[PDB]
């Protein structure tokens, strides 16, 4: 029911629905197309765009800050975020050292054309790095205004705490969210581990495919369709997840999901994307798309959240039958 | 001689392109956005060029000013194309822009100027 | 027509040089030679914005020649034309 | 009269291309056409000040053609005060 | 076996093996030459290069800032170090004070032409200063983004320790490594004093003079060579040091140390080196070189390593005589 919501507890207000750029943008669809998948939502009310320096060895960062700067949109009305760890081959270019956080997030900065980003991410855990580095780091930033605010991407909550507690300790900033997967095949740490990290230290969730890589739109029911992620070179991994025994053990509960959707209204991609914001944990969900049409589709996921009841939610855990032990 | 008639004229046309267009392509080779066997160097920027490399060697048979135009204008191409399998040859793609030099076969205003040089030697 | 075609010439050809000459730059202002147009014909016709300047030795060499050639460019077509009006001008009258 | 006539037109009509040249531009150095005159009298004289130049192609297209109509304006009403000059000054002589 | 080490326990990686600029660079070899050794390291693998205000009057800093500008590196890819203590005859030209810490730091920078080094170090201890001043210096240049880290050099164990427990009772960055010289005929204080401070406050050592400038080479077995660093004008320190007593006593003692390298199938450098490397407290050696030769055979140290048995070590300690009493 609320189009926007803050992220964690901050008081950065994104939009529930936020686009992203992997695969995509620079690598599987034209500027062109990427022009119009982000006017698409910008009119749509979306104000989060997430990237990374690692997206087709930068491209993405610099399609997307061109399209920015070309559409003119105001700064102030935009949430750029972008993920920091992976910046090149040299042993010094990579991981959350206080070098690469700074030189990485400079050199994103300005592939993107912009002063700063709002919220900055270390892309994952670093164990070759002391947490207080680190948070130095992206507190550091945040000061030289590089970023307004910074955030953690597939780290245990237990690293999480231990970022805030240094945080607390050298009066430093800490994080504000934590950059989780999260859909009906992938639910233990998103309904687990960080509900308590939002109710005790504010710390949000933004989660990423929320369609599993577009496994949960139902678009491989009967084998790999042409164009399709999928399909794409370099993403045999891909394939190979869809055609497993899992993968099709997987397919076969979408059928059953499938009539949960038409009882709702909705598409399937609908539902998958309006379960993910049922709690409240979850500031925002990271969407893909590869065309208008797919994403004039899925921001109707907003029409089918106030339809989720507590019988809808059961029955879907019934289906997908992997509940995380509470 | 091109304009000997009209036919043997508009032979100067397939001249033309092939050079308003050799040029076209040679400072596209520089663009960002198109840049050991790599450090140095198939690839278009490589095929229709030689499209015409051969083309030119062509009239290259079928001496004077006018002509070296165009021995030149293929040199530097065979000249690096000769070894060290793993500054030098860098005097030869430079080389390759007096290829523009080939329109004064078909430019009066330039092979004009082109005295208005010699002619005046002690001026410059 | 002269007049273009020749700054057409003096520019391609300038503009390659300038940048065979600062390509190997960690501040190397031009990214390519269609780049280097601008610098080029700015230099030609004598204006010197400077929002574009060679910074290497080899560079300010071609670009001494780039500002001589300008002239001498330039100043062969457009006597002509200034005769044509100084004529016209004063038949008219 | 004429120098100044041509410098007009020149001018109003080069700041106006200029303009609808750089319009889409979140670096666009022209407010507007009023503005663009400042760097449409200064480009046509060849001073080349550079405290305002064309960030775009089509602007430097525009400007490119600017400084070349710059020196044909200017060079045709004036060869005509130069001999005005030439022979008040060895007339009195 | 690993060639990338973190700095002590920060986490900033360098390489095992770090090319130094003093007495060569702007001194003693030409620019060529230098630049020659700089790429042959850098192909290597080599990304850490040390430098300091002092040598050469700067010069080094200005050849080394030359060839990295000229060779177009990343920057991200090279961990560039830098010494301050002596820039000047005036009196506020040399120390650890806030006014030079700062003045000099900036000065360096200007002749590297580099926004910054990846670590400054304090070239020697400053009883003059008090600790607080200097960690505020130290950190301040730090958030000015003049540096990534510090480190000490010359300090003792006590003076680092103090300079850490200053920098945890205001909050300031504490140094991260210690410039130690270290070779078989000085093993003091990196195998004696720097070991605790590895393990208690994670500083780590980056030792110099390996070859002991060249005496450990074994090329003074009978005279000072032309050419060789003893004999340049201005080192007969050096060279008092090589045919003094003492000098002779070593010499003696290289040639039993011969015999190891030969058993273990490399030249006397590479065990000198390699040897240097087998502490963990240690992350990285200086080395330093005034040919192309000398340096590609030196890096073979690298292969050695894996051979220092406890058996082989035990020996060479045997026929230094010299093992630090624990
Ligand atoms: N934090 C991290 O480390 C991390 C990791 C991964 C991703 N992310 C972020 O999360 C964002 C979203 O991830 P994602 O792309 O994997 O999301 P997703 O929602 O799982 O998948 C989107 C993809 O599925 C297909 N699709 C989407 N809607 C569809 C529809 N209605 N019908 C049919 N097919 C549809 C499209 O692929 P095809 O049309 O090509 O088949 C599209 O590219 C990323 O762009 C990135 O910003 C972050
Ligand atoms: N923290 C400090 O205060 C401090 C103090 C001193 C040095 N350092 C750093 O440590 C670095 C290394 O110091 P260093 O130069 O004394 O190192 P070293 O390894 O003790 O000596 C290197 C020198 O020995 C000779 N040599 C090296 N390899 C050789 C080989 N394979 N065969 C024969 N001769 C060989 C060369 O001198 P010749 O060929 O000229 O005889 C070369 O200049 C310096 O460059 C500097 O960056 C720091």
């Amino acid at each position: 029911l609320q189009f926007y919501r803050n992220l964690g507890k901050s008081g950065l207000r994104v939009s529930c629905l936020g686009l992203g750029t992997w695969v995509t943008f620079g690598g599987q669809i034209t500027d062109e197309m990427a022009e119009h998948l982000m006017t698409l939502a910008y009119d749509n009310g979306i104000n989060l765009f997430d990237t990374a320096e690692v997206y087709a060895a930068g491209k993405a960062e610099v399609v997307l800050g061109n399209i920015i700067k070309k559409k003119g949109w105001r700064r102030s009305s935009l949430v750029i975020t972008t993920k920091i760890f992976w910046g090149g081959k040299a042993e010094t270019e990579r991981g959350l050292s206080r070098k690469h956080i700074i030189e990485g997030l400079k050199a994103s900065l300005e592939r993107l054309q912009l002063e700063y980003v709002d919220v900055v991410f270390a892309n994952r855990p670093d164990p070759n790095t002391p947490m207080e580095e680190t948070v130095r780091a992206m507190t550091h930033v945040i000061n030289q205004g590089m970023a307004m605010y910074w955030g953690t991407s597939r780290w245990s909550s237990m690293e999480i705490m231990e970022a805030y507690s240094v945080a607390r300790q050298f009066n430093l900033i800490p994080p504000i969210c934590e950059q989780a997967e999260y859909h009906m095949f992938q639910r233990e740490k998103v309904e687990v581990q960080l509900p308590e990290l939002f109710h005790k230290i504010g710390v949000g969730a933004m989660t990423w495919s929320p369609l599993a890589c577009g496994i949960v739109s139902g678009k491989y029911d009967s084998g790999i369709p042409p164009y399709s992620r999928a399909s794409l070179k370099g993403y045999q991994w891909l394939k190979d997840k869809i055609l497993s025994e899992e993968g099709r053990r997987q397919q076969a509960k979408l059928k059953e999901l499938q009539a949960i959707a038409e009882r709702l209204g909705c598409t399937l991609p609908q539902l998958a994307i309006a379960w993910c914001l049922r709690n409240e944990g979850v500031s925002s969900v990271l969407l893909g798309a590869s065309n208008a049409e797919q994403l004039m589709e899925n921001i109707g996921a907003i029409q089918v959240l106030p339809k989720l009841s507590s019988s809808i939610v059961h029955e879907i855990d019934s289906i997908l039958g992997n509940k995380p032990y509470s | 001689y091109p304009e000997s008639s009209g036919p043997a004229r508009i032979i100067a046309i397939v001249s033309v392109m092939v050079i308003l267009i050799s040029i076209v392509s040679f400072c596209l080779e520089t663009l960002p956005i198109f840049r050991f066997h790599t450090y140095s160097q198939t690839d278009p920027f490589f095929i229709v060029e030689t499209l015409c490399i051969i083309w030119w060697s062509f009239e290259f048979l079928v001496t004077n000013i006018m002509n070296i135009i165009d021995i030149v204008a293929i040199i530097p191409y065979y000249v690096t194309i000769f070894s060290n399998k793993s500054r030098v040859v860098q005097i030869f793609r430079i080389m390759r822009i007096l290829r523009i030099f080939k329109l004064s076969r078909h430019s009066k205003g330039l092979q004009i100027l082109g005295q208005t040089l010699k002619a005046s030697m002690r001026e410059l | 027509g002269l007049l273009i075609f020749f700054l057409f010439i003096g520019v391609i050809l300038f503009s390659s040089a300038v940048y065979f000459a600062e390509a190997d730059e960690r501040d190397s202002q031009f990214p390519s030679i269609p780049d280097a147009f601008w610098w080029a014909v700015v230099s030609m016709t004598t204006v010197g914005y400077g929002d574009m300047v060679p910074t290497t030795i080899g560079g300010k060499i071609v670009g001494s020649l780039c500002a001589i050639a300008g002239v001498l460019t330039i100043a062969l077509p457009v006597p002509v034309i200034v005769s044509n009006f100084n004529y016209f001008y004063h038949r008219e009258t």
